[PDB]
């Protein structure tokens, strides 16, 4: 099984590649423009680094789709300010360039495992966002923050249509704030790591304040990467072909917190940490979609999966690794 | 005495007016296309031919100027090189009006640089134009004091007033003939280039007084001194210097005081990005600053 | 002023062409695959028939965009059953082929006057649908009727983006149930005529029943083509360039009726008609988005326009012309 | 009395200064981003919050203004519609300062239109803001004469001076309460829209006096009245009217006189295209004109 | 013999088409975007009007090259002010679009008869400009008037190279101020009519002044279209294949005059004309490459041609026809 | 700053790469079909060898333009006999293939630093060839040696036009007989090394005669590569953006010599050299554009540059290195 990861040089690429290389029947083709995040797999016999950029290359990516069996496109900009500061580039990369890769899979009859986004639900009023039943709610066109949500949704619909009409084999997945070791940088155009926890950990690391937009009462769910990657690994395995044509939220709905509470949890774990003294004093909380909890019935059904790691162990492990790998001279 | 004049800005306008009041016959005025007076409008109004070529250092212009047969040439804040092939056409020579106490501050923007450097005085100098730019002998020099509260625009008006006073007596003197000029001593000269946006960038590790002078040097209508709050640019339009924290850190937000390498700088008024000007306290909130 | 109408062989094409030919400074290029609906303009010196099909032609349409000054793309399928029976074809024609025409306008710096749809608002809860402020509400992806609404909306957003980023000059318009003489056939892929009144008039003409889906309590607004075409004509004139980058609902919000009431109005006008005896007895009302009223402030502002024809005169005129032109031998 | 002010340009600046001198508490100033004074800079300097949204007719701004609890609202040359949902927030009402003898010249650019139409008088009017723009009852109106040699800029300064005089006494009067206002008679109203480049196009078949007024109406710093010599645009910056040829034809080139429908117009100064301003005689040569 | 004239709706197209239709073995395909200048040939059995534009069409022009035997590309902007006001468009049309047509001829092994320009010689100091021996002299790059001259010259060199390397059959011709009935409009992008005489006749017709740039002492040669078209017709006939690979100046070197003298000649012929009273009084001479005389040895050798019409008869005939066809109500 | 050198495997590539790698903020991408001339940089962390050929590759070069910031295209044939023996290939490579690279820079908004040629001035009669004022003089089309000069000039004009119309950032440079260590081979299609000194040194090395075409009285200027590369390095640095849109002669106008004198200087330096005995006796001088001196005011102004190395030290250093690296067994 040849697995093509586009945008391997990051969080998901790292953790997914580790997982697949444990198993004896995977060849991982990791496409990216750099390899610093995964440099320890470069010498692995079943890892294959592929030089590339999905905006520049046509034929090279197309080739690698043909060569491989399953494809995971992880290249996208999901930086909120960018939705308003550089909307065209968000659209071009996240929509147009990924659409080309989708069409390569259709053409060579390959399976695609596509990262949809939890942002597709928008201001959905269900308490549990359900992939198969929840209505998707966005604001008017004069609220440009929604361009990312709606680009990703239209891409889902296009995948769905290729599936219905052209026999594309797909699974869509929606990560909810995955977190752990080897988080993407905040401005890396790679899907997967919780931007909210990376930002907060960054605040503590830099000694900048934690912004609570309107008191930080908006609630989010957070998912350990060990749980998340286990689910994604099962989607890849696709026991019984039970993931075919499915849309699967992957998150831990019991790991719910407002940004305020997430703030306090991180701070507690931080102040307790043996390396805390390398970092500045706490600059403080700064007052400047109200809920986003996944239904995980689809993951229960298709993957026989449920999350095993509590909030506190994921927080602690995520923070610990981040602090330990910070370069203190830079 | 007939003359060909190169002029721009308020200094250009007052120089033309002074030549006219002194009885000079202005055959043509060379200026530039664009708060100050327009030399072109003044020329157009006085019925004096006016040209604004981007570059006169070409035989086309040498010949046009030669045909005008100037006895003398004057440069009043013209911004480009006027090469010797042109200046040598005037038997009585060429004279330039420069806004500094030459030999100090030769070059560009002496109005701003004297404020940047916290000088307590500056002046206007009328000098002969020789091969080397801004280095010719001095016909007369008039000093003015720079007050602690002067900013670029108030100093500009003082310089223009001094220029008017200087020209009113020196232009008739030149009309009478060569004046014994005062040589500039090269070892005492200083030269400045055109200011780049980087030259008005506030670096908080510096003394508050130096930063305050920078604010004064490019205050409105000039572009303003600027810095960043992370990735957000802001401009400090007016400031005040105040007599134990990281430089650049916020000491207080109302009034907005920023710690400097020495002392603190109060941002009295400023703006965030291309936003509107506001009092420092409001700017602090706009920028998300806290003590 | 060279006006390129793509899909001229219909309701809007007819009425727009009539209007522009009254004025002495218009050359109308009417592109279509047939000319029966506009055959009386074929000999007009300032009308130019152009053979074409926006799914088949590339270069020929591109040429005519370059040749002309302003472009009105009226080719789209807006037949509700088709949204569910032939969704891919609705998407391909309405979205993909119109997107090509948009890009031709961008490339040759031509003005585009684009028919958005009142369906973009979806289940918006505002009483008056406002182009600049109303949120757009659709159902989940498992409700495929929304594919038309969302395709048209994404096209609006793409036009908007070309406008912002590439200096495209556009006006978007949204017709609300325009009606009058020379209605499109129910299955013609041309935008403009109220499918609800065409269907009902057809019921009376054929002697089939009028379907009131859940009692026909859903309310719609209806607009005489004389009012509608006047507005569209003013968008073309673009006095003061006041229509640049604007989105304009064109409807009469006082002409509100449920399908039931529209039913009774038509029936009354029908039973009173001197040619009623050529048509079968009334087969009856058959019980089998709840409101869709436009805000018209944008049309007031940009066009100085307000609708002048009451419900009853539009109903009567629309019915009268339909009946009179029916071929009774076929 | 607390107030929220909408202001721009010199009128905006003097209105703010007058409110401050009359003891009003200005909670916020709404203005616009861009030779006149900057309302934003004045606000920033006086420590008054200032906002420049492109459009305030939205609930976001209604709520922000409501929170400021103004007793009264003033509009001093603000250029956009301030809808009633905002104006009704002020129990004492909203008042607008308009540069004409209302009901005449409601609308845009009354400064320029009164010159275009050759009026011999104009004025400033402070009036209540009602549903209908520029039609509310008059608190006070002060007339000024327009001199034959006034141009847009000199008339502008006279209007500002009149506005200062009017506000100095009426603002304190408003502070004391409702004033019996003078209704505008609709049958006597006239309204003008924003001027387009076409509105300053000189058509030679018209009387020289009318064209002369057009030149005066948009003289520098305004865009200038213009025409074409074939396909070459030129601007007439200043002119003179003179008392038997095709309109638009050149009567003489020095001075440059153009025949009009009646009388002749001398182009005293002007420019060709985006070239520099010059005397009419030179402009004639530049444009290739001959008698 | 199928002759393809690109840009037939003008001076050369008219006179060439007349000439070829006199002969019984020509089929003329006249390509253009309008037909008003040649409308009297539209019904001729051996004339074939072809709709087209060399900047818009690719395949349609290519087709017609394949269908035909010989090709005459007459579309180019040669309006001096345009060289400086719209240099890019002059380059794109005159160079790039004509280069495509050249390559079509190369590909389908067709003969091309290409209008080079007398402007290629530039400031050549020979008294007689010689196609085979005279050096070409232009100014620096900072004198943009030369962009037209140098674009045309490079096109000649490219034709020459295709001839040498790829067996292209070509003849290049250089007209020197051809004149007669049916002059092109001054801003028509069609080669052939003397812009200097059209301008002057226009001055007299409009009552504008005749501009003598620096006294109008620069000397030019003028050629009656009956002489010119006879030469071009012989190039088409190509007796003995003697025109293969040749460059041929076509002008009358004895019809030499400064612009001043040309001015006076026209004025004399004008004042004498029976329709002169329909035109304004003379506005006068207005003081505001010094010689351009062709060598015609190549035309002597290849075509056995020499010009037969004196200056005065060409002037008189050219003026007479112009005045007689002016629309006096417009 | 990512610097893309196309044709790095030569003289300029070597010396430029050395210079840029001294500085800490350059990444050099050196594109070529071989690496023998630069093999000592292959292991450098900030040098990146790129396999390529500008006639074969489209997408690969395009990619590397996008990836990089500034581009230096050094691939061209400037071998005089080739201008007449293989003119089409000189045109195709030097003009057509470089034009593609120019258009890649335009498209991705990259800066281009382009080697124009001193041959553009041709037979200009100014004593000092001035980039901004000197007229360019070439012979008739029947003198095919000028095809190289005119191809390069037209390329300059096309660059200039992209600059004016499309915001291309460019600097053009004109080297005058740069010389030093690691000279290109005489038939390498890479710009930069003086073909006149390479030939002469080759004569001495081989024991062939030095050809003085008509006595070798034609005068040339010669420039040490340390001076030349310093200038080029400053163009890359572009202090104050003072090189934007500029054309810069880079030569030493005081290093003037006829070919005869250059001959004698080389011979003197040769006969004095400790390795002279490995080479044959002098075969002698053989009798078989008259001046080409650069104005360097643009380099003075933009770069604050003036040449520092005298004729004799450059001659000696150039010869010394050549002799020392000759393979005496081959």
């Amino acid at each position: 099984m040849r697995v093509l990861i586009l945008g391997v040089n990051g969080f998901i690429g790292n953790h997914l590649t580790e997982r697949l290389l444990r198993e004896d029947h995977y060849e991982v083709y990791g496409l990216d423009i750099g390899s610093d995040a995964i440099s320890r797999f470069l010498n692995h016999p079943h890892f294959h680094f592929v030089e590339g950029d999905i905006s520049i290359h046509s034929e090279w990516i197309e080739y690698h789709v043909k060569k491989c069996d399953v494809v995971l496109p992880l290249v996208a900009i999901a930086t909120p300010i960018e939705y308003t500061r550089n909307p065209l580039r968000v659209f071009e990369l996240d929509f147009e360039e990924n659409l080309r890769i989708i069409r390569y899979c259709v053409k060579y009859r390959k399976r695609i495992i596509f990262p949809s986004t939890s942002e597709v639900y928008g201001m959905c009023s269900d308490k549990y966002f359900d992939e198969d039943h929840s209505n998707l709610i966005v604001g008017p066109v004069n609220k440009p923050r929604w361009i990312y949500s709606v680009s990703k949704q239209l891409l889902d619909r296009v995948i769905w249509a290729y599936g219905e009409k052209e026999g594309l084999q797909f699974t869509l997945f929606r990560p909810f704030n995955w977190m752990g070791p080897r988080l993407d940088n905040l401005n890396a155009a790679r899907i997967g790591s919780s931007r909210a926890i990376t930002q907060l950990i960054l605040n503590l690391v830099e000694g900048s304040p934690i912004k609570l937009i309107d008191g930080g009462k908006q609630k989010r769910c957070f998912t350990d990467i060990r749980d998340g990657i286990e689910a994604l690994y099962r989607i890849i395995e696709n026991a019984g072909n039970r993931c075919d044509g499915e849309i699967i939220n992957i998150g831990n709905p019991e790991n719910e917190a407002s940004i305020e509470e997430l703030g306090e949890m991180l701070l507690a774990s931080f102040e307790k940490h043996p390396l805390r003294h390398h970092f500045p004093p706490f600059a403080g909380f700064r007052v400047v979609v109200e809920h986003r909890k996944p239904s995980i019935r689809n993951a229960h059904r298709c993957l026989d999966w449920e999350p095993k790691i509590d909030m506190q162990e994921t927080i602690d492990e995520t923070l610990d690794f981040f602090l330990r790998t910070v370069d203190l001279t830079d | 005495m007939k003359t060909v004049v190169f002029a721009y800005h308020d200094m250009g306008c007052l120089g033309i007016e002074a030549l006219l009041a002194a009885g000079y016959e202005i055959s043509a005025i060379f200026t530039h296309t664009d708060f100050y007076g327009s030399v072109a409008r003044l020329a157009a109004e006085r019925g004096i031919p006016v040209y604004a070529p981007d570059n006169v250092n070409h035989p086309l212009w040498v010949e046009r100027i030669a045909q005008l047969s100037p006895d003398v040439i004057f440069s009043f804040y013209y911004r480009h090189l006027i090469y010797d092939e042109i200046l040598q056409l005037a038997p009585a020579g060429a004279f330039n009006l420069h806004g500094s106490l030459l030999p100090k501050y030769r070059g560009r923007a002496p109005l701003n640089w004297v404020l940047v450097n916290g000088e307590t005085e500056t002046g206007v100098t009328l000098h002969r134009m020789v091969k080397r730019a801004d280095a010719g002998a001095i016909v007369a020099q008039l000093r003015i004091a720079i007050a602690p509260d002067d900013i670029a625009i108030t100093l500009h008006h003082k310089l223009c007033h001094a220029a008017r006073q200087l020209l009113e007596q020196t232009l008739p003197a030149i009309k009478h003939g060569n004046i014994l000029e005062i040589a500039q001593r090269e070892n005492e000269a200083t030269c400045f280039g055109r200011r780049t946006p980087d030259d008005s960038f506030l670096e908080w590790h510096k003394p508050a007084s130096v930063l305050h002078n920078m604010v004064r040097a490019v205050a409105d209508p000039w572009p303003g001194a600027f810095s960043y709050v992370g990735n957000q640019k802001f401009t400090v339009w007016s400031s005040r210097v105040h007599p134990k924290a990281q430089p650049g850190s916020v000491i207080s937000v109302a009034p907005l005081l920023i710690a400097c390498g020495d002392g603190a700088l109060e941002i009295v008024t400023g703006q965030a990005g291309d936003g509107i000007t506001m009092q420092g306290s409001q700017l602090a909130q706009t920028l998300g600053l806290v003590q």
